[PDB]
C-alpha cells in the first residue's frame, strides 16, 4: 500500500509537470508558426516589391 | 520601360490620332508568354469574355487593364505572334449540356475524350452562373448513403449538403469518393467526378473501375490532366458544376466529386501571379476564397416549387503534415457544412476506411438519417465516445474494474465492425444489421479478430434465410420491434452455425 | 448628377475616370449601370477606396464584375452606402446594399443611414455600467451580461447556439422594449435559409404581420465578393443603432461571426494590394475593428448590446483577429459538448464562461459571493469527477458528499426551459430574474433545499416552481 | 482631476493620430516640467502606439521587419521615452515620471515591443494574470519585477 | 531531363519496347525552373518556387506514361529540401508517382540501409 | 581556454565543469517531468554536483550591491580553479547549495555553510 500511494504520489506530480510542459510548449509553437508565417509572407512579398 | 507602349502603338496613334475611337473591333498581340498575353484594342470587351487568338487558340479576358487586355490562353499559345490580330467571341465560358454526357469522359470544354463519339446537346448552361440564392432552396431532408458504416452512421451527409472530405496523402479521399459513388448505382443519382491536376493514367484506372462495376451508366467523369493548362485546371470544377445544377434543375439528384480543390487553387494562384496579381499567404490571390465559395454555394438542394434538385458537393483537399490550418484547408472548413477527416496514423493501424472520428462533423446531422440508422446510430456514438475516453486505460486491462474492462472491451469489438474492404459498399439495411448486432452486445464472444468474418457471415445468412428484414426496412425506413425481434433471432443462428464451424 | 466611365478592373476592383472637377470622396458607393447576358441593366455597385490621383478613383466592388466592360457609365451618388433603417427592416432579410432578398416586398421606407459614420462623441455615453439582465439563470448569475458592451460567443455546432440566440432575442423583445438584429457576416446560404426558416416557425418572426417581428435580418453570404462581406456588418450596425438613436430601445447586435469580417478585410486589403501586417491580416485590423467595435455602446439616447459570435483560428488565443477581437470584448460565455450531450441545456460552461463584469463593487457583495461559491462548489466537482467514481460516494467524507449534492443540485438548476425550444420540447418557456436567481442558489447552496430530488431542480425556472415540482415528484413517488 | 490632463484617441481614430497622442502628452508634460514642477504621465500602451505606427507603415510600403514591425520602432519609443528625467538643479529640478504600459499575448516578454520598451524603460512591473484570476489583486509579480 | 525523355519516347514510340528511365536528380529540374523563374519577369510564388510548378511537372510526368505500342518505366528518385515533404516540389511529384518509397534520415543514420520508411512509403499495387 | 595559454591545470577543471554541466542539460528533459528521485546513482551524482556548481558560478558584484545588498567579492583565478576543483572532487559534498550561492570564495561558501548549521 505504501509503495502503491509513492506511485499515485509520483503519478499526481507527474502529470501535472506534462501539463505545464505542454502548455508552455504550446505557447512556445504559437509564437513560433506565427513567426513562420510572416517571414514567409514577407519573402513572398519583398519579390513582388523587387518585380 | 512601359507596357502597352511598342514604338508601333504610338506609331499607328501618331497616324490615326484625330479623335479617341472605338477599336473593340480589332484587337493586338503585344506580349505573350508562360500561358497569358496582353492584348491591345478591345475596348468593349467584358471581363470573362472568350477573345480568339487568330490560329484558333482561345482565351479568357480576366483583368481588363488600363490599355490593354491581360489574357489567360485556354492552351499552350507558342505559336500566336506578336501584334497577330485577336477577335472577341461575345460567349461567357459556356458549355453544351444534355443527358448524352452520362457515361462518358470529357476535358473541362466538355469535350470528350474517351473517342467513343460526339455528345449531342441542345441547351446550354452558362459554367460561372450564380447560385441558388437565400429563398430558392429547402432544408436538408433525404439520406445520401455513402455506403460506408462510419460516415452514414456518424458523419450522416445528405442530400444538398457539402461535405468535405479531408486528409494527408494516401488516406483514402478518393477511396472514399469512389465507396459513395458505387453505392449510388441503386438510388436515383447522377455522379459527378471531376478530377484537377491527375495523372491520365489515374483517371483511367477509376474510369475502367466504374465501367467494370457498372457505375458508369449514371456518372460523367471531366479530367484535367497535369500536363493541361493552369486555366482548363481552375475552370475543370465549373463545367462539373454546369453540368450537375442542369441536371440538378430538372428534379433530378446530383453528387459531384471535385478531386481536388488545392490544385484548382493552385493553378488559380499560378495565373494570378503570371499576369501580376497581388500575393496574400502562400502567394495565394485575395480571390481563392471567393472562388470556393461562389463554386461550393452553387451546390444545394433546391425549394419544393422548383422541383426538390439538389446536389451534394463532396469536395477533396489534401492536408500536408497535418496543418489543417493552413490557408485552403481553413477556406475550405469555413465553407463547407461537414468535415470528413483522415488520419494516416489510422490507416497504417489498419482502422480502414481511416477516418478520425472525433475530429469529423457534419452540421446536418441526423436530419439527414433513417430513422433506423439514428435509433442505431445514437447508441453507437454514445458507445464510441466511451470508449474513446477510455482508450488510454487499455494497458491496464488487467486492473480496470471490469465495467471500464467490458466498455474497453464493446470498443474493441466496434473498431472491428467499422472497418470495411476497399470499393466493398454497404447498403443502408445491412449497415444497420451491423449497428445493431454491435450496439446491442452480440460480438463479446468471439475474439478481438473474427469479429470482420463474423459480420459478413451475419449478413450474408440474414439475406438469405429472413428475407423479411430488408423488405421491412425498405418500406418502411423505420427500426420496427417486429424487424428487432427477427434480427435477434438471425443472430443467434447464424453464432450458433458459425461456432460450428 | 456626376458621370464618370470605368477606366480597368481587376476583379472586384474596379477604376473609375470622373471628370477633373466632379470627383467622389473617399467611401463614396458607386452604381455601374452595367449589363446582363440578357442585356438586362444590373447595376453593380463599389465603394471609393483610393482617390488614386490623375482623376481616377479605384473602387471595390459589392457583387459580381463579370460582364463589366471597359468605359461604362458609373453614377457617383455622392454618400457613402445608405440603408433603409426603421421599423419597416423588421423580419425582413437583406444584403449588404440595404436591398432585400426574401422576395417578400420592397422597402417603402424613406429613411436611409449612411453606412460610415464615427463613433458616438465623448460626451454622449451613458456611464453607468450596468448589468443587461436576460432571464437565463447560468448566463444571469455565473456569465452576467453588460449593456451597451460586447459579448463574445463559444460554441461548437450542437450545443444549441442558435436556440440560444432566438431566446436572447424573444427576451430582449418580451421583457424589456427591445429589438435585435442578425448581422450574418459570410453566411453559409444553407444555414442562413435553416435560420429564417426556425424563426419563422420559432414566431421570432411574424410572418403573417411583418413589422411586427423582433428581428431585421441581415445576411450577407460567403458568395458575395469579399468586399461586401466586410460592409456587412456596419449594414447590420447602422440599422441597429437607428433603433436605438432615434427610438431609444435597448438592441441586440449579433454579430456571426468577427473572424469572417476580419479575414474579408483581409481579403479587400490584398485585393487593393496593401503591404501586409504580421501572419496575414490587413495591416489596419487595429482600426477596422475599431471603426465597428466603436459605434456599439450605450449613448444618453439607447444602448447597442453586441452578442458575436468568435472562432479562434489554429487555436491561437494569440492571433491578431482573436487578440483584437478580446481587446474590445467584455464578456464570454462558453458553451460545451458535455452540457449538450448530457441534456442541461442551455450548454453553457459556468467554468470556461467569465465576465469582467462580475466584480463586487458593480453586481453586489451578494451576488458575487452566491457566484464565488457556485463557482467553487462546480470545480470541486470537477475535481472529485475521478475520485468519487473510485472511491465510492459513501466512503467520501462529510463535506465532500454534501460538496457532490450540492454541486449535482446547482447543475441541474442550470437547465432552464426555453420560450423558443418548447416547439421542440413541450416545456413552457421560462423567464428568471436576477432575484429569483440569486434567492434559489442562496437556498440550494445554504444547506437548506438540500432535502429535494435531483430532479426536482432539473429544467426548472425558479426555486418556487423546483418547490412545486419537488412536492409532485414526491407525492408521485408515495404513490 | 484638478492635476489631470487626459490625452485621449480612442480604437477608431486614425493610426496616425494613435501615433501623435503620446507625444502630445510629452510636450504638455515638457512644459511643466521645465517650469520647476513635477509631472507623472501615464501611457496607455505603448504597444497599441506600435501597432498603430506599424499601420501608417505599411500603408506606405515600407520596409518592414521582425513581425512585421517597420525599422524605427525602436526609435519611436526611445525618442518617446527618454525625454523623461529628472532635471539638473540648474534646470530647476523639475521632474517627468513616466510610467508607460505594455500588453503581453499568452505572456510572451520576449516579444519585439515588449523587449523593445523593457530595454528602454528603468524596470518593469509584470502582472500576472494567474495571480490576477486567483484573487491577488494587485498582481504584482515582485519575484521578476 | 526533357531531352533524355524524347529519348526514350523514341525508343517506345516506334522502337515499342519496354524502357526504363532512370532519372536522377529530378527535383534540380524544378530547382533550374525557379532559378530562372524571377529574372525571366514572374513574380516568386510561395516558399522560392516558380508559379509555372505545377504545369512544369505536368509537361515533364504527362510526357512520361506508358501507351499501347511501348511502356517507360521509370524509377526516378526526388530529393527533398531538409527532409520536409511539405516542399513544393516533392508535394508535387506525389500526386504523379505511383509506388512512392520515402527514406527517413532516422533509419539512415541507425545503421538500418536501405533507410525505406516503411509506414510512409506506399505503392497503389 | 588552451592549455598552451591558460595551464593545464585551469584547463582540465575547465572541461570537467564543462563535462558536468552538459550532463545536467541532457537530464533536465528527464527531471522536469519526473524528478531527481528516478535517476541512477551517478546522474543523482552528476545532478547533485551540476547544482553546486551552478550556484557556486554566482558572485555578487561591487556595483550591483544596490539590488542585492551583499557587498561583492573579488576572487581571481588562484581561488576560483581550486575552489572548482575541490567542488569537483565532492570533499564539499556534504555542504547544501545555498552555501555556494552569491560567494566569492570557496572558504566564504564554507563559512556560510557553518551558518547555515549554526542556525540548526
Ligand atoms: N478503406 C480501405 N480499405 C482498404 N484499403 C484502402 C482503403 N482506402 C484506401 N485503401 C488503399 O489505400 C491506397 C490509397 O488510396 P487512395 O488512392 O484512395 O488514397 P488518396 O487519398 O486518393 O491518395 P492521394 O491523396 O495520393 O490521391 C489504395 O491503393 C487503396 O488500396
Ligand atoms: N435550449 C435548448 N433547449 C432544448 N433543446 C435544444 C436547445 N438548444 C439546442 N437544442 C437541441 O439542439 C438542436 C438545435 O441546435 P442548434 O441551435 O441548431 O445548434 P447548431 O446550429 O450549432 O447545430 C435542436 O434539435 C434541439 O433539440
Amino acid at each position: 500500500a505504501s509503495e502503491l500511494a509513492a506511485r499515485m504520489t509520483a503519478m499526481s506530480n507527474a502529470t501535472d509537470n506534462a501539463n505545464e510542459l505542454k502548455k508552455t510548449l504550446s505557447i512556445n509553437y504559437n509564437r513560433a508558426r506565427q513567426a513562420k508565417i510572416t517571414g514567409e509572407i514577407l519573402e513572398i512579398v519583398a519579390g513582388a516589391n523587387a518585380c | 520601360i512601359r507596357a502597352d507602349e511598342i514604338s508601333k502603338i504610338i506609331r499607328e496613334r501618331i497616324e490615326g490620332y484625330n479623335r479617341e475611337v472605338k477599336v473593340v473591333n480589332t484587337g493586338t498581340v503585344l506580349q505573350v508568354g508562360d500561358g497569358i498575353a496582353r492584348i491591345h484594342g478591345l475596348d468593349e470587351v467584358m471581363a470573362g469574355e472568350l477573345v480568339e487568338f487568330e490560329e484558333g487558340t482561345i482565351g479568357i479576358a480576366l483583368n481588363l487593364e488600363s490599355n490593354n487586355v491581360g489574357v489567360v490562353l485556354m492552351g499552350d499559345g507558342l505559336m500566336i505572334q506578336e501584334g497577330s490580330s485577336v477577335k472577341a467571341t461575345g460567349r461567357i465560358a459556356q458549355i453544351p449540356v444534355s443527358e448524352a454526357y452520362l457515361g462518358r469522359v470529357i476535358n473541362a470544354l466538355a469535350k470528350p475524350i474517351d473517342g467513343r463519339g460526339e455528345i449531342t446537346a441542345s441547351e446550354s448552361r452558362l459554367i460561372e452562373s450564380p447560385a441558388p440564392g437565400i429563398m430558392s432552396r429547402r432544408s436538408v431532408y433525404e439520406p445520401l448513403q455513402t455506403g460506408l458504416i462510419a460516415i452514414d452512421a456518424m458523419i450522416p451527409v445528405g442530400r444538398g449538403q457539402r461535405e468535405l472530405i479531408i486528409g494527408d496523402r494516401q488516406t483514402g479521399k478518393t477511396a472514399v469518393a469512389t465507396d459513395t459513388i458505387l453505392n449510388q448505382q441503386g438510388q436515383n443519382v447522377i455522379c459527378v467526378y471531376v478530377a484537377i491536376g491527375q495523372k491520365a493514367s489515374s483517371v483511367a484506372q477509376v474510369v475502367t473501375n466504374f465501367q467494370e462495376r457498372g457505375a458508369m451508366e449514371y456518372t460523367i467523369v471531366v479530367a484535367e490532366t497535369a500536363d493541361s493548362p493552369a486555366t482548363l485546371q481552375y475552370l475543370a470544377p465549373y463545367t462539373g458544376a454546369a453540368l450537375a445544377e442542369y441536371f440538378m434543375y430538372r428534379e433530378r439528384h446530383t453528387l459531384i466529386i471535385y478531386d481536388d480543390l488545392s490544385k484548382q487553387a493552385q493553378a488559380y494562384r499560378q495565373m494570378s501571379l503570371l499576369l501580376r496579381r497581388p500575393p496574400g499567404r502562400e502567394a495565394y490571390p485575395g480571390d481563392v476564397f471567393y472562388l470556393h465559395s461562389r463554386l461550393l454555394e452553387r451546390a444545394a438542394k433546391l425549394s419544393s416549387l422548383l422541383g426538390e434538385g439538389s446536389m451534394t458537393a463532396l469536395p477533396i483537399v489534401e492536408t500536408q503534415a497535418g496543418d489543417v490550418s493552413a490557408y485552403i484547408p481553413t477556406n475550405v472548413i469555413s465553407i463547407t457544412d461537414g468535415q470528413i477527416f483522415l488520419s494516416a496514423d489510422l490507416f497504417n493501424a489498419g482502422i480502414r476506411p481511416a477516418i478520425n472520428v472525433g475530429i469529423s462533423v457534419s452540421r446536418v446531422g441526423s436530419a439527414a438519417q433513417i430513422k433506423a440508422m439514428k435509433k442505431v446510430a445514437g447508441k453507437l456514438k454514445l458507445e464510441l465516445a466511451q470508449f474513446a475516453e477510455l482508450e488510454a486505460f487499455a494497458q491496464f486491462a488487467s486492473d480496470l474494474d471490469k465495467a471500464t474492462q467490458n466498455q474497453l472491451a464493446r470498443g474493441q469489438r466496434l473498431r472491428e465492425l467499422l472497418k470495411q474492404p476497399q470499393s466493398a459498399p454497404l447498403t443502408v439495411e445491412e449497415q444497420v444489421m451491423t449497428i445493431y448486432t454491435g450496439t446491442n452486445g452480440y460480438l463479446d464472444s468471439l475474439e478481438l479478430d473474427q469479429v470482420r468474418k463474423y459480420l459478413v457471415e451475419l449478413r450474408t445468412y440474414v439475406k438469405t434465410n429472413k428475407p423479411e428484414f430488408q423488405e421491412i426496412i425498405s418500406s418502411t425506413k423505420t427500426f420496427t420491434e417486429e424487424a428487432e425481434a427477427l434480427l435477434k433471432e438471425a443472430i443467434q443462428e447464424q453464432m450458433e452455425r458459425f461456432l460450428l464451424q | 448628377k456626376n458621370l464618370g466611365r470605368i477606366a480597368q478592373i481587376i476583379g472586384p476592383v474596379l477604376d473609375v475616370a470622373f471628370p477633373p472637377g466632379k470627383m467622389p470622396n473617399i467611401y463614396n458607393a458607386l452604381i455601374v449601370k452595367g449589363r446582363d447576358t440578357a442585356g438586362q441593366p444590373m447595376n453593380v455597385t463599389c465603394e471609393v477606396q483610393q482617390l488614386l490621383g490623375n482623376n481616377r478613383v479605384r473602387a471595390v466592388a459589392m457583387s459580381a464584375t463579370d460582364g463589366l466592360t471597359r468605359g461604362m457609365e458609373v453614377i457617383d451618388t455622392g454618400a457613402p452606402l445608405s440603408v433603409p433603417v426603421g421599423g419597416a427592416t423588421l423580419g425582413r432579410i437583406f444584403n449588404v446594399l440595404g436591398e432585400p432578398v426574401d422576395n417578400l416586398g420592397p422597402v417603402d421606407t424613406r429613411t436611409t443611414s449612411p453606412i460610415h459614420r464615427s463613433a458616438p462623441a465623448f460626451t454622449q455615453l451613458d456611464t453607468k455600467l450596468s448589468i443587461f439582465e436576460t432571464g437565463i439563470k447560468v448566463v444571469d448569475l455565473l456569465a452576467p451580461y453588460r449593456r451597451g458592451g460586447k459579448i463574445g460567443l463559444f460554441g461548437g455546432a450542437g450545443v444549441g447556439k442558435t436556440v440560444l440566440i432566438m431566446e436572447l432575442i424573444n427576451n430582449i423583445a418580451k421583457a424589456h422594449g427591445g429589438v435585435s438584429v442578425f448581422g450574418g457576416v459570410g453566411e453559409r446560404t444553407r444555414e442562413g435559409n435553416d435560420l429564417y426558416m426556425e424563426m419563422k416557425e420559432s414566431g421570432v418572426i411574424n410572418e403573417q404581420n411583418i413589422a411586427e417581428s423582433k428581428v431585421a435580418l441581415v445576411y450577407g453570404q460567403m458568395n458575395e465578393p469579399p468586399g461586401a462581406r466586410m460592409r456587412v456588418g456596419l449594414t447590420a450596425l447602422t440599422m441597429a443603432e437607428y433603433f436605438r438613436d432615434v427610438n431609444e430601445q435597448d438592441v441586440l447586435l449579433f454579430i456571426d461571426n468577427i473572424f469572417r469580417f476580419v479575414q474579408a478585410g483581409s481579403e479587400v486589403s490584398a485585393l487593393l494590394g496593401r503591404m501586409p501586417s504580421a501572419v496575414g491580416y490587413q495591416p489596419t485590423l487595429s482600426t477596422e475593428m475599431g471603426s465597428l467595435q466603436e459605434r456599439i455602446t450605450s449613448t444618453k439616447e439607447g444602448s447597442i448590446t453586441s452578442i458575436q459570435a468568435v472562432y479562434v483560428p489554429a487555436d491561437d488565443l494569440t492571433d491578431p483577429a482573436p487578440a483584437t477581437t478580446f481587446a474590445h470584448l467584455d464578456a464570454t460565455t462558453v458553451l460545451s459538448r458535455g452540457l449538450a450531450a448530457k441534456g442541461i441545456y442551455p450548454a453553457v460552461d459556468p467554468l470556461d464562461s467569465t465576465s469582467t463584469m462580475l466584480q463586487p463593487r458593480i453586481v453586489g457583495e451578494e451576488h458575487y459571493e452566491i457566484a464565488q461559491r457556485v463557482k467553487e462548489t462546480l470545480q470541486r466537482y470537477k475535481e472529485l469527477q475521478d475520485i468519487i467514481a473510485i472511491l465510492g460516494l459513501d466512503e467520501l467524507s462529510e463535506e465532500d458528499r454534501l460538496t457532490v449534492a450540492r454541486a449535482r443540485k446547482i447543475e441541474r438548476f442550470l437547465s432552464q426551459p426555453f420560450f423558443v425550444a418548447e416547439v421542440f420540447t413541450g416545456s413552457p418557456g421560462k423567464y428568471v430574474g436576477l432575484a429569483e436567481t440569486i434567492r434559489g442558489f442562496q437556498l440550494i447552496l445554504s444547506g437548506e433545499l438540500d432535502s429535494l430530488p435531483e430532479q426536482a431542480f432539473y429544467l426548472v425556472g425558479n426555486i418556487d416552481e423546483a418547490t412545486a415540482k419537488a412536492m409532485n415528484l414526491e407525492m408521485e413517488s408515495k404513490l
